[PDB]
């Protein structure tokens, strides 16, 4: 049905996220935001990170599940929080220098390929593409390590945000170009 | 280098409301610049780098006393060697009239910090940023942080390599590691966070700068690029900061409320974890769960306190 | 019985400080008043009434709307039967006389309590005290509470009992047995806890009244026997009470401040205790042991509310 | 030595008390307190609570001792704060309760004797005599349960203590008449 609408659309891009975030600076509305990550996963994004600096997601999680099964009849997924940033960087230190306690690994085997495979993240590509909703112009602690090349496109609000407003952020990150310090 | 009289006057009308005290800037453009002035690259580096100067007389009069710039990544390494080799020599350039100025360092109370993994710069190089961070040490009226062969993933991984560095010498346990612990390892721990981070050309993202110490540093994307940059484009950047101010700052606010919250939340577990295994009850008059958390936490502070003491006695690098 | 010019001129003195709102009163040395003025123990006791009238009398000229005063003790059950029987029989008297003089208690506002183990009195004195009582029940201009057949032992192990009750029915977990559910089980549980407690004669003992209610009440041993009390006795033990007010507010105030700090050190634990065995870690961003909390002392205060809707209910002594 | 002047003492008062307790109302002083409870030992007390509202004495405990010992060169001792009060009724009800609800015991099974049999002071007899130094006229949460019958002597200060001050005051005890309701 109006599903390969969605798949020819992602799949006309010249680039698509294979993981897209989704920050949310505005209270939230779950069901703007769960018709966001339904678009994503239509489009064709394989992973979406939903986050928010107070926390609110990640208490009233099943309620977004919820709204996101109701809103599939229209037709991987992770509610993140401040602990997920710096928080869990501190955890994978004090994993590593009990490592390092029980003079197993040296604190000179740790370097930024062996930390990123310490985070929680191991199971999942850096953010290739993170929406920011709403009017603060910080990304208020969301996965500061995981951020390094993520492209970051601003939206006013998720208030009621149109598939063609969404839609057009894919366009802006499509023609993004990423030289990589070279 | 004093300004004129619109910057005057836009600067008065602004440092009526809070300014920052901290600016970074990613001073990306340089190349595309030169391909618009139709002049080789490194002209364009050069032109990058005037501009450098001249941005910094606009914070200083405006009262920005702290400013961090990224002026050469880790990744640069990857360029061609005609290009890494032209940035190269004029770092050594500038920071070999760094020191034919000097004393005027002096007079103006500029101190000079380079930071980054130095040890992949030529040997030569290496030498002079030193000679430039010692003798510019104990000056206060100014400070510049500059980003040599950085990137935040680099400076994050040595800021926990210098923590188990601590563990492995008994100098700090494994409990003690903490998001302000990590704070004063990074190679920015003498700086506070920005309140600003500022990225030229059309780019909206960050290229892995200070990814840790901008987590909640207010965010602008101008698309001038960094060999054009004019007193206004800061001056832009300084008026979305004031706007965000209010905003930013409870964010900010109770991101550490929140966090010292679950600290005391964490760590009275624990407290509680020992007085069961000791079997001493929960609460008491004898106040000994109170008693046993000032000591828990005063504990942690002397050994972490003598932590820093060392890193920063090891951090020095007369010889360098 | 509206006071003398004195009296009303040093009432207004001190009614510019703190007052006490509740007033307890131990009526010891009628038989030794009896001695001095050489007529009958039963005469003595009968002038000790008198008294108990008169000096509600002022309590109700001075503002103090509550007293509580010791009426007859389950100890003193081992007197003479010539002497019990005639203290029984006073209370008849007087008891009778107040439905004789109903109305007049629903002109004034008097509310009347007789607190203690009643079952050990006559049926007959039984059944005086419990009209008297649900009859002036729903007044509120001023309260007065007669402890007959009490000790504070006898009341204090009888409302463990009532909580024991409400364990047994699946009312009450024993957990939630606090200092302040036992508060609201005691017979005096209508009234506040007195400011000032009142022993007359030499005797420097309580005997076995209010011990849990006047832990921190102020304690006054006027050594005038209780049928001689004056009106300046009474003032004296409110002067006394001013000056301890001050002190006595802090140690009490600082007594309840340090057990709801305990309490909720004692309440964490267990959280914290139940998290570990769920292996749910300590403090969280999801604030489980924040969400946790709230549900303990909820489901507490429920559990609390509706064991004493039933309590009250049980209270309901129609027949008696 | 002196200690037969000091036993003389106590032997010669028409009675003395079993159980004393010290009620500190007034920072207190180690050194006087620590000279009033070798006092009831040498006149022949066998019992000495000492109390104070503001628990110091509990929290201080080995300072008292040790200021105790070294005053017994001049020559059964419980240091109590508020929890030694209501905390433990309310403790005693909880350890009933549960036998109630284990059906072991009844609710009615509790009397007047068998909760005295459950307090903390099942081994010691209750304070046969409590002397209250400082200004306040309050036990401020003194064993509620155990001062049913107590005579309450109050004394200005333990400032600078006297024997003669202290023997005075079992005088004034020994001179008591307790009727027991009788
Ligand atoms: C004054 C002090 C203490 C040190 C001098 C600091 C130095 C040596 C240089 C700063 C100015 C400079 C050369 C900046 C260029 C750094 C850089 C690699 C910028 C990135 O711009 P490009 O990526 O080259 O341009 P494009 O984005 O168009 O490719
Ligand atoms: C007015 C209402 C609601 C009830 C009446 C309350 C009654 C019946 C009497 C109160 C007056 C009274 C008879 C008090 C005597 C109680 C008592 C046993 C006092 C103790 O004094 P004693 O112990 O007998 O005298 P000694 O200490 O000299 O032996
Ligand atoms: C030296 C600096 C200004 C940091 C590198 S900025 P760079 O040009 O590498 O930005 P990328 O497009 O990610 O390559
Ligand atoms: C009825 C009351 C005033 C309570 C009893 S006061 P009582 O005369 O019994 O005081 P004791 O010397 O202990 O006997
Ligand atoms: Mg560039
Ligand atoms: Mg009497």
């Amino acid at each position: 049905h109006h599903r390969m609408r969605w798949r020819a659309d992602g799949r006309s891009l010249e680039k698509l996220p294979v993981h897209m975030g989704l920050v949310i600076t505005e209270e939230p509305s779950f069901s703007d935001i769960a018709s966001l990550v339904v678009w994503c996963m239509a489009v064709g994004i394989s992973y979406i990170s939903v986050y928010d600096h107070q926390g609110i997601f990640k208490r009233n999680n099943s309620r977004l599940m919820d709204e996101i099964l109701k809103q599939q009849q229209e037709l991987a997924v992770k509610v993140l929080s401040p602990e997920d940033g710096k928080a869990d960087i501190v955890r994978a230190a004090q994993d590593f220098c009990q490592l390092v306690a029980q003079k197993q690994k040296r604190p000179t085997d740790l370097d930024v390929d062996t930390l990123a495979s310490l985070l929680s993240s191991n199971g999942c590509p850096d953010p290739d593409l993170v929406l920011k909703f709403g009017p603060v112009d910080s990304t208020l602690g969301f996965l500061p390590w995981h951020i390094r090349l993520t492209e970051i496109v601003s939206l006013p609000s998720h208030l009621n945000i149109s598939y063609e407003d969404f839609f057009s952020a894919l366009r802006q990150y499509a023609a993004c170009e990423q030289r990589l310090g070279k | 280098g004093e300004l004129s009289l619109w910057e005057r006057f836009c600067a008065n009308i602004i440092k009526a409301g809070p300014m920052p005290k901290h600016i970074a800037f990613i001073m990306d453009g340089n190349r595309r610049y030169a391909k618009k002035c139709q002049v080789e690259r490194q002209e364009g580096h050069s032109q990058g780098f005037n501009k450098l100067a001249e941005t910094l007389r606009w914070c200083l009069n405006l009262g920005i006393l702290e400013v961090t710039v990224y002026a050469f990544s880790i990744e640069n390494f990857k360029r061609s060697k005609s290009e890494v080799d032209g940035l190269m020599d004029l770092a050594r350039q500038k920071f070999s009239r760094l020191m034919e100025e000097k004393e005027k360092l002096q007079k103006h109370g500029v101190c000079i910090r380079v930071l980054g993994d130095l040890h992949l710069l030529p040997l030569d190089l290496q030498e002079l940023i030193a000679q430039a961070v010692q003798a510019t040490k104990n000056y206060n009226k100014c400070f510049l942080n500059v980003c040599f062969a950085y990137t935040s993933r680099h400076e994050i991984s040595n800021a926990v390599r210098e923590m188990a560095w601590g563990v492995e010498q008994g100098l700090l346990d494994p409990s003690d590691i903490s998001e302000s612990l990590l704070d004063k390892c990074l190679y920015t721990n003498r700086s506070p966070h920005p309140d600003i981070l500022i990225r030229t050309s059309g780019e909206v993202r960050l290229s892995d700068f200070l990814l840790w110490q901008t987590s909640h540093s207010c965010l602008v994307f101008q698309p001038v690029l960094w060999p054009e940059y004019t007193f206004w484009n800061l001056f832009e950047a300084i008026l979305q900061f004031q706007m965000n101010h209010s905003v930013l700052q409870k964010a900010r606010d109770m991101y550490a409320e929140e966090r010292k919250r679950q600290q005391l939340e964490r760590d009275q577990a624990t407290v509680t974890e020992q007085l069961l295994r000791e079997g001493l009850q929960a609460s008491g008059d004898a106040q000994l769960r109170r008693t046993r958390l000032h000591k828990l936490s005063a504990r942690r502070e002397e050994r972490v306190q003598g932590f820093l003491q060392a890193l920063e006695l090891k951090r020095a690098d007369w010889l360098a």
